[PDB]
């Protein structure tokens, strides 16, 4: 299952699909109307295609409607007939959407053209969000996307991290278990494969290629920060060098300036850097000090 | 209105004030159900005999309304148990609180 | 005097077609972008 | 019953149904009617062609009636008579719709056309919602749709997820006990049957193909979190790599950098990652910092 | 009783029937007619047709008096003199119509034509609604329906559930008992039987044919999710694959990341899930993220 | 005069004045049953002796 976790194949993409929508049944829990034009307009406009034509000139002040945006997948080789989950979120000011139902919604493409109809019963959890909620098979596909899959004698399969190893290692893997040429490496990123003409023997060829197993190389050393969650992850490549290390209310347990030991493997750098006993907050800052002086010997790199 | 414990508690006290997201609240900061958002191009508030809140705005003949003020009433208004703070609560006695609008 | 041919002062046509767009390519993705400025 | 359970039939699809409708006989828990004038409108616009014509200018108060839309599913191969299900939702101000009735409703399509006349009692729970409620068989299908099932010799199979290994079990199932050029596989999600000409062969044909049983392949490695329910889960193929990771108020059980053991099975996974002493929302920080890094050898979904 | 319990004879169906009328002899808890102008102005006119001509300008504030709207179902092969039932639903601002009389109703079907006069007492439970009632033999049926019913050699029979399996199924069991040719599925929710010409004929036949039984075949593997009730109904199809669930406040009984055992029958699923300890709102959410996770082997509809 | 939940009041207060639909109304805003309504061409309005 390696190759198909690395990579993925041309052609075979998501697109993304945005409508606009309302949401009724809510407990008053809906928007105020009154600070959200948009939610009685299109509800009049609904009223209007279904044949009852409300007064321009009237106050309607509803609690149980809510104008929402939908967001989808367009999933690749869709075939209309078939259904997608959506995402749905309120728009203004609206309290929550726990029972609601999704009214008919026409989802579009980034081309403005309408690629899924969307219309069912919000999921909300129930600490939890009260305004986004989820429609499992919620959106019923109504248009296809033409593809060149099935046309050519060459298939690309892309990395989804670039490496010079790892490309050159599938290239190989590739190259043994399915003829001498059947595959070229055009890049770190990219995996050209020579494949038969035709549609079934090409989807043959590549259910063969993905569930072909790569033994993965060495990648880089890495440290990766998320401030603003206050996390630190380190991968099995990261080393230290032997240097002194002093920080606010640390101290060797006996002054403030702690040696740390060089470390060859993950293990010993994971004791020597407990070893001074630092907050994770801390340890952000010491690792930024130590990739600036160059003990750490690894990429800092802050999310 | 509403405790922050989330059960309702009745009061008589006619003092409300509109608190930085709208809401009609009482003195004390405690929402008064059933819901009151006030707009911010208010230019006057009026609350009716029949608990209609209307609200006029700039550049709008007909003033735009907000809601009904619903009042509660029970069958033995000496039984409630008087939490404090103006509050009375359903004791075992003057039950069932019936929610009707004002005038009927 | 009036009925002499004149040139106005905003010559040639004052309107413009819209230029039908390109057939997107078939490349699995519903963003098409014209040959980019 | 394992390709009913993988895949769809081509054609064989359920449209959404809408329609506006009113509901009576609540307990007081109806719009006001003051600030919903569709209510009122449409009440009126029911006496006019019951043969009650209320005067224009008058003052209509209402507590019993409650203005909904009424929203069903138009089955498959659908005949006119058949009953199906719907929802019901409150569109204004309503308290709730515990024991009222729908009136007679048409439900539109797309096209705008009525497919389906509902009417019926609405089943209302009873932290339960107030304003939408179900009623079993409360529509009955007034129109039917054209289709091409029966005509042609090809019919598709649609994946319900792609899967370029998935088509080509399928397809090699579907030859193995159906004759040697029975199915051709057309994409990852697309496999084309080869079927006798005729409605009921046809017919015939797919309850054949429908029960067959074919061994589903390893599928992807994903972690999918919810942040708005607070949710984590990973499937069977999920890994991981030795890495440390650190985070706000936990430590190792000294120091606050705790090493996860390369992990080969999903076992070894949750072992690994139940050692952090991790709530799941510092786990999704964790899950979202480890993909960073490189630890997690899983695809990474937020839904 | 298997074939009459799973589909419905092409023709045999049942309408809907909608009427306005007024309930009288309510206990002070009818509309209170300054509100709701109907209800008068409806009282005056039955007045005026029984010779009574109250003046234009008058004030008349009744108690009594309740205007409600009846529906009914228009049954298959309904004959004029013949009683069905019908449901009386307030209309406005009425507190109660515990022991009313309805009133000379006419039923009115979608055409705009009375099909059933409606007359008699009401029957109120007695948390029991109390704006809505039943009349059983409340009405008599007026019209009747002309049918094609016994005219041509082909019944279709209309599964209410469609499946190319129970379709052929049925197929093969009417061609079992009841000839060689006698039936033909023409869908996968459609079966054309053979009839001999005549109306006592297909009477006979159809008789014979509905009392037939049928071993229903595996039906689709399906989770419903009611969130608006908060309940969860899993059919004996539903299977799971080995995959890890996280939420919050759920913890092994030592982590918060709980692994689910695959599972193959029913019964092994709900081990499995109740070993995680969870609440059905939350069951619900998990059941969701398994099945975007691809844990869940089945269809999850939210209802 | 006819309240808003419909039950009649009595009145001695003789201050009326038109409402936006015509309609004589007390200042309150409750109408004055028996009902009277007053055009929009309208130059002057009489009350007479005989309440005409």
């Amino acid at each position: 299952e390696r190759i198909r976790d690395l990579t993925s194949v041309q052609g075979v993409r998501e697109n993304s699909l945005i409508g606009y929508g309302l949401v009724v049944g809510l407990d008053g829990t809906g928007d105020q109307t009154t600070q959200t034009p948009f939610t009685t307009q299109t509800l009049n406009n609904m009223l209007s295609q279904l044949g009852i034509t409300v007064p321009t000139g009237t106050n309607m002040q509803l609690k149980n409607v809510a104008a929402v945006m939908v967001t989808a997948s367009y999933p690749p080789f869709a075939r209309q007939g078939q259904t997608i989950d959506v995402v749905v979120s309120s728009m203004g000011n609206a309290k929550s959407l726990r029972g609601g139902t999704l009214l008919m919604t026409p989802l579009k493409g980034v081309d403005s053209q309408v690629y899924a109809l969307a219309q069912g019963n919000i999921l909300v959890g129930g600490v939890n969000q009260l305004n986004g909620g989820r429609i499992t098979n919620g959106a019923i596909i109504e248009r296809e996307l033409p593809t060149q899959f099935g046309a050519g004698n060459t298939i690309n399969l892309q990395l989804n991290d670039e490496d010079f190893t790892m490309a050159q290692q599938i290239t190989d893997a590739i190259n043994r278990a399915r003829g001498y040429g059947s595959a070229t490496a055009l890049d770190a990123r990219t995996v050209q494969v020579r494949v038969p003409s035709g549609n079934s023997s090409q989807v043959r060829f590549l259910a063969d290629i993905q569930n072909m197993e790569v033994n993965v190389t060495p990648q880089d050393a890495k440290v990766v920060i998320n401030s603003r969650t206050g996390s630190v992850v380190m991968n099995r490549e990261v080393t230290l060098d032997s240097c002194a290390v002093a920080q606010g209310n640390l101290s060797v347990t006996g002054g403030s300036l702690q040696s740390v030991r060089s470390s060859a493997n993950l293990n010993s750098v994971v004791r020597a850097l407990n070893a001074l006993g630092a907050t994770p907050m801390d340890l952000m800052s010491i690792l930024q000090s130590m990739q600036s002086a160059g003990c750490l010997r690894a990429k800092l790199e802050i999310i | 209105v509403m405790l922050p414990d989330g059960t309702s508690a009745y009061t008589r006290d006619g003092s409300f004030q509109v608190d930085q997201n709208g809401q009609l609240v009482t003195a004390g900061g405690f929402q008064v159900q059933p819901a009151i958002t006030i707009p911010a191009n208010a230019l006057s508030i009026t609350i009716g005999r029949d608990g209609v809140v209307s609200v006029t705005q700039q550049g709008q003949a007909a003033p735009v309304q907000v809601g009904q003020l619903n009042l509660t009433t029970f069958m033995n208004d000496t039984g409630l148990e008087s939490i404090g703070e103006n509050l009375y609560i359903e004791t075992q006695s003057s039950g069932a609180p019936n929610e009707s609008t004002p005038g009927l | 005097c009036a009925w002499i041919p004149a040139k106005p002062l905003v010559q040639g046509a004052t309107t413009a077609q819209p230029i039908p767009g390109p057939v997107p390519v078939a490349n699995g993705s519903i963003f098409q972008s014209a040959q980019p400025i």
